């Protein structure tokens, strides 16, 4: 089925949570 | 092969033990290393790339995205159209894993939870607007391509904004600030709180989810 | 079983334009 994964690749649902989670994170650091 | 499931599973259960609270999470400067390192584990967890993303997740992100657990300058969350769109389709995916446990009070308790969650999105959306006319330039690009997938077809909004994206920076500022004003941010954090709450109540009484919600039930009892 | 439990009574849910 899947490219990423045969390429060992970050991907789905917990990869783009984790990105969104930084984000939000490192704005607030200092607001 | 399943020895990183294992574990993956593990951390899982570890967030989840830290997600789940009564009230709203919010990350405490003494979970945020091991909160940190758990999602960061899990975002490269070869097995965990097709797993479907459990509605605790969901609802953890949702209150940590728009700061739930306060009662709002309006600008502690980031209102950046990337993030934005993906907080909604978790929102979206709440909303149809109530729908979906709750076929299987309980009509007002569904109800509200439809009425909250429309409610909640639309403000999102409107504040999420609201940000794409303060940019000088404007990111006519994501804010048109943000317009097809959130928020809804009708001439008259999508002519009015089009008209406005011509407009220029006090005059845009001033549309802004005084619809900001006519909709407030403390009345959808109100709204999105409820919503989540509401939405907890229902999958714990019905659907046997736990989010520890047992002392909001006996207090229902009496 | 009320008819309200999260949400007022007499509350305006609809956001315009
Ligand atoms: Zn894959």
């Amino acid at each position: 089925a899947c490219e990423m994964c045969r390429l060992g690749l970050p991907h789905g649902s917990f990869f783009e949570l984790l990105r969104d989670w930084k984000k939000i994170e490192e704005f607030r650091n200092k607001s | 092969g399943s020895n990183e499931k294992i574990r993956s599973q593990s951390v899982l259960n570890t967030l989840e033990t830290f997600f789940i609270k009564e009230n709203h999470y919010d990350m405490q400067r003494e979970e945020s290393s091991i909160v940190n390192a758990c999602l960061r584990y899990l975002g490269y967890s070869k097995s965990m790339c097709h797993e479907k993303m459990p509605i605790f997740m969901d609802i953890a992100f949702i209150e940590y995205c728009f700061n739930l657990s306060l009662d709002p300058d309006s600008q502690q969350i980031l209102w950046e159209y990337s993030l934005i769109s993906n907080a909604l389709e978790r929102l979206e995916n709440i909303e149809l894993e109530r729908q979906n446990c709750m076929r299987e009070n309980k009509e007002t308790l569904n109800n509200e939870a439809l009425k909250l969650y429309s409610c909640a999105k639309a403000g999102i959306c409107r504040w999420m607007a609201f940000h794409f006319l303060e940019q000088e330039p404007i990111d006519h690009i994501n804010f048109t391509k943000f317009l097809q997938d959130w928020g809804s077809h009708n001439e008259k909004e999508m002519e009015a904004l089009q008209r406005l994206s011509k407009h220029k920076i006090r005059k845009r500022l001033i549309y802004v600030s005084q619809h900001k004003k006519k909709m407030p941010w403390s009345k959808f954090n109100s709204v999105l709180s409820r919503y989540i709450q509401c939405t907890k109540l229902q999958l714990e009484v019905f659907c046997d989810y736990d989010f520890k919600q047992r002392e909001i039930v006996k207090m229902l009892t009496s | 079983n009320s008819d309200n439990i999260f949400v007022k009574p007499g509350e305006d849910l609809e956001i315009p334009l």
